[PDB]
């Protein structure tokens, strides 16, 4: 039946006029199979014969899933019709599930054929059912509902369940309802038989609006496959993950694996793809086949053991604390865990080693946080306590004289190593009885022709020849080439731009090779003071 | 009463922001605070038709159980038609200046049938276990550009005895703020405000204060190789400012590869280019004027234990006008607070001066910034911003300034 509501008023982007397509030939066959479904539906209400009036028209299709099935290709009228609110695309997560006695999922599928549909936009929805060949006329139809396939679909569907639920949820506030896709879930911690009892007064008021009630062959019961989980009762785990196993890997192959692997690298510590991903040096062809190596072997036999491994979740309860703790696995690498008892992780996961241009691991750190607080919020609606791998002090001295606003909200120190500290601290001021290296960098930057070198107060000096640099280049290698000559105390004076930036950052890694071994001699140095002087 | 038709500007559609996350605490305050607006009549739900969408949030700025909901139109508000208020060169020339805000005049005005749409927005919910909440409105919202100029002949109506009453005072009018400046002795002052209070219940700045301090070079007993230097690149840059500003001489006492710590006596000459460069920064570079046509740009520096610096200005160098902001007391943990006092602080002195907020260049990253600058900000407007990072120089040299 065809819900009593409110039509939602739609209409065609800027100008454009309804879609024209012309109807794909179809066999005796099939035709005879869309008159059946046609002369069904119309009866119903859904669809109405039509005339010489509508210029507009859309392909109509017929596939076997193993009786005759209609299939309308909207594609064209989708183009056509207006932007709607997002259809919510915020992807709801297990971990913020609030737990409770009692769960029950209702489906209503056909129900999107149980709205009508803008009277004034039903014109634009006119396909066409053929003749044996191209004889005769074709019986044309219109929709009087949501069709299927349709562009805005979804979100009208969407908001005219809402309006319906709004008087229930109203008389029992106490019981949550989560809509997604054709499906309800109807959640409460009342006792089964009164639980049992609300579904029931729900299905029935669903009825009342012209919005059938399943089967109990098409009743779905716990736990519960949604968007790739298993939500249990007391807890909620991840579905199976299968990894392939065969005597032959192609590109495509391998390329699909690691996507899967690197996926589980969140919910599973310890996945590695390093010796799998090797094998895409190179490659000619998505179907080239690479043998796999010995390690890129072991790799893929160790992962299996690891996804064999039980993982679960747990559900939110807001009367507890949200406690976030997080780990260097490695330089730019971290692992965080959300929960609120000890041992039963609401969630976890990691942010990969992002190369780029220079930081440093309390920032990384900083970021990190800053990713989970927003995680959170949206998941749970508040922040965390953090519990952090650095020192009071360290944070301390890094963040209140670095040139960046940062922050990091409430936290503590947990001292599960490694722990993330300052690699090198520039002086202050001038180091005295300190060697002080006056460096300077020069190159053809067409010739790629430079040379490096210094001279210091102490009458030392060197200039090396580099072929094929920048200028860039042979200023950083001046800087080095001071940094390896000199003792565990230097001055440097340089007029590279680019150092004052190391002296306002003092980054601790970056995607640049000789800044990264400048940073390896800062670090092993017990003082430097890099000074910067105009050129 | 009737409704003006309001347009967007020509070729602009509607905005289509999306809405941030919100805390609980917050979400649940909106809905309390819109539930009661939609009884009121101020604005409606609306359905998926409506692809439109403005952000939307909840603060605190006086008063302390209570939230209160502020729109961002930001983005509505480029897209809306022109029109306005003018502009009082006196305000600034006040003892003391008090803000009001009159956004609750608005609720009485309809806002034009088909313009409605454009101001949807929505309350979010926590892990998307619900649809938003959405709502759009029928009445002058709070912080829209067209909201101030359609209530405008209504304000100068309800003013004008006020301003009658009182022709030595100057009211100026921003978004929901109205700016009240006076002369009059601090009680006096609070006690003639209230009479305007009082009025409009029927229907702390010191602009003379704001100092414009310059830069000052350091002066030393002894000055070392290392002094020089760094005085040299201060100077050598700030000539981008005042092109008189020399360092030949200084720059001489740097000939060798002398220990970083020696101490160079000064030459002569390397005196009076110091006395000269000392002279020349005493006062602001000639012929900076500010030019309506442009905008205004505001920079700032984080300086570091709760000090920072900024400069307004149009075009680089040409400062309208410079200072330093210190953390106010208990902000000493949190740099992103410090940060929003300021840009509260230097857009209000903005508004105050030329009647318009500048464009800020902040020091921070953008997901630092939008995750929690909610958290403090208290004014009823919002400034433009950028994310940028700042010079190594620009920060050495307004560091400078003088105390
Ligand atoms: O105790 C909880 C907590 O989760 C929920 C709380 C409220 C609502 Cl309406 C749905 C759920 C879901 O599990 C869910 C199922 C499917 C999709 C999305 C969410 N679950 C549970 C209880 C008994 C049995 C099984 C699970």
């Amino acid at each position: 039946p065809i819900s009593p509501i409110e039509t939602v008023p739609v209409k065609l982007k800027p100008g454009m006029d309804g879609p024209k397509v012309k109807q794909w030939p179809l066999t005796e066959e099939k035709i005879k199979a869309l008159v059946e479904i046609c002369t069904e539906m119309e009866k119903e209400g859904k669809i109405s014969k039509i005339g010489p009036e509508n210029p507009y028209n859309t392909p109509v299709f017929a596939i076997k899933k193993t009786k005759w099935r209609k299939l309308v290709d909207f594609r064209e009228l989708n183009k056509r019709t207006q932007d709607f609110w997002e259809v919510q695309l915020g992807i709801p997560h297990p971990a913020g599930l609030k737990k409770k006695k009692s769960v029950t999922v209702l489906d209503v599928g056909d129900a999107y054929f149980s709205v009508p549909l803008d009277e004034d936009f039903r014109k634009y929805t006119a396909f066409t059912i053929p003749s044996i060949n191209n004889e005769t006329p074709g019986i044309r139809y219109q929709y009087n509902v949501l069709p299927q396939g349709w562009k805005g679909s979804p979100a009208i569907f969407q908001s005219s369940m809402t309006k319906i639920l709004e008087p229930f949820r109203k008389q029992n506030p106490d019981i949550v309802i989560y809509q997604y896709m054709d499906d309800l879930y109807v959640g409460s911690d009342l006792e089964i038989g009164q639980h049992r009892t609300k579904i029931e007064e729900l299905r029935q008021h669903l009825l009342r609006w012209g919005l059938t009630t399943p089967d109990k062959k098409h009743q779905k019961e716990p736990p519960f496959l949604w968007m790739g989980y298993e939500l249990h009762p007391d807890k909620w785990t991840v579905q199976p993950i299968v990894l392939p196993e065969k005597d032959s890997w192609t590109v495509n192959d391998i390329q699909k694996l690691v996507g899967k692997l690197n996926w589980a690298s969140q919910i599973y510590p310890g996945i590695k793809v390093r010796q799998l991903c090797k094998l895409l040096r190179g490659t000619k062809a998505l179907t080239e086949v690479i043998p796999l190596t010995e390690e890129a072997e072991l790799e893929l036999a160790e992962n299996r053991e690891i996804l064999k491994e039980p993982v679960h979740g747990v559900y939110y309860d807001p009367s507890k604390d949200l406690i976030a703790e997080i780990q260097k696995q490695g330089q730019g690498q971290w692992t965080y865990q959300i929960y609120q008892e000890p041992f039963k992780n609401l969630k976890t996961g990691k942010y990969a080693r992002m190369r780029g241009a220079h930081t440093n691991d309390v920032k990384q750190l900083t970021e990190a946080v800053q990713k989970i607080t927003t995680e959170s919020i949206v998941i749970w609606g508040k922040t965390p306590k953090f519990k952090l791998p650095i020192q009071k002090e360290t944070w301390e001295t890094w963040w209140t004289e670095y040139w960046q606003a940062t922050w990091i909200p409430e936290w503590e120190f947990v001292n599960t190593p490694p722990l993330v500290k300052l690699w090198y601290q520039l002086e202050k001021e001038p180091i005295v009885g300190a060697e002080t290296f006056y460096v300077d960098g020069a190159a053809n930057r067409e010739t790629k022709l430079g040379k490096a070198g210094y001279v210091t107060n102490r009458g030392r000096q060197k200039v090396v020849t580099l072929t094929d640099t920048t200028n860039q280049k042979t200023e950083l290698q001046a800087i080095y080439l001071a940094l390896q000559d000199s003792g565990l105390e230097v001055n440097i004076v340089t007029d590279s731009q680019y150092a004052l930036g190391i002296i306002q950052a003092q980054p601790d890694q970056s995607e640049s090779e000789l800044v990264n071994q400048i940073i390896e001699q800062l670090i092993k140095k017990e003082k430097v003071y890099l000074a910067w002087v105009p050129a | 009463i009737e409704t003006v038709p309001v347009k967007l500007k020509p070729g602009m559609d509607g905005p289509k922001v999306k809405q941030w996350p919100l805390t609980e605490e917050k979400i649940k305050a909106l809905v309390e605070i819109c539930t009661e607006m939609e009884k009121e009549g101020k604005i409606s739900k609306i359905g998926p038709e409506n692809p439109y969408n403005t952000p939307v949030f909840a603060i605190k700025k006086k008063d302390s159980t209570k939230w209160r909901k502020l729109v961002d139109f930001r983005e509505l508000n480029k897209r809306t038609q022109d029109f306005g208020i003018p502009h009082p060169a006196g305000l600034k020339k006040k003892k003391s200046v008090t803000v009001l805000d009159v956004g609750d005049a608005y609720f009485s005005v309809p806002l034009d049938e088909d313009f409605r749409k454009y101001t949807a927005f929505t309350i979010p919910s926590i892990n998307n276990e619900t649809p938003g909440i959405r709502y759009q409105y029928n009445v002058l919202p709070q912080g829209w550009k067209g909201s101030p100029a359609i209530f405008q002949s209504s304000m100068t109506k309800i003013l004008e005895p006020f301003r009658k009453q009182n022709p030595d005072i100057v009211i100026y009018q921003y978004m929901d703020d109205l700016y009240v400046g006076s002369d009059l002795e601090i009680g006096q002052h609070r006690t003639k405000i209230e009479e305007l209070r009082q009025h409009l219940l029927r229907w702390e700045l010191h602009p003379d204060k704001w100092t414009v301090q310059p830069i000052v070079l350091p002066e030393k007993d002894s000055w070392t190789v290392n002094d020089i230097q760094k005085l040299v690149g201060k100077l050598n840059w700030a000539s981008q400012i005042y092109p008189g500003i020399k360092v030949r001489q200084l720059c001489k006492l740097l000939r060798g590869t002398k220990a970083l710590t020696e101490v160079i006596p000064l030459t002569e000459e390397a005196e009076l280019e110091l006395a000269e460069n000392r002279e020349i920064l005493k006062e602001p570079v000639h012929g900076v004027y500010y030019d309506p046509s442009k905008d205004l740009i505001a920079e700032i520096q984080k300086q570091g234990q709760g000090q920072w610096t900024y400069q307004i200005y149009q075009e680089p160098f040409k400062n309208l006008k410079t200072g330093k902001y210190a953390r106010m007391r208990g902000a000493h943990t949190n740099d992103v607070k410090q940060l929003t006092e300021a840009v509260q602080k230097i857009t209000t002195e903005s508004i105050v001066i030329w009647g318009k907020t500048p464009k800020f260049k902040l020091p921070i990253q953008k997901e630092t910034w939008e995750t929690w600058w909610t958290e403090y900000w208290q004014a009823t407007w919002i400034p433009e911003w950028e994310f940028v990072n700042t010079p190594p120089l620009v920060k050495l040299w307004y560091q400078l300034e003088k105390e």
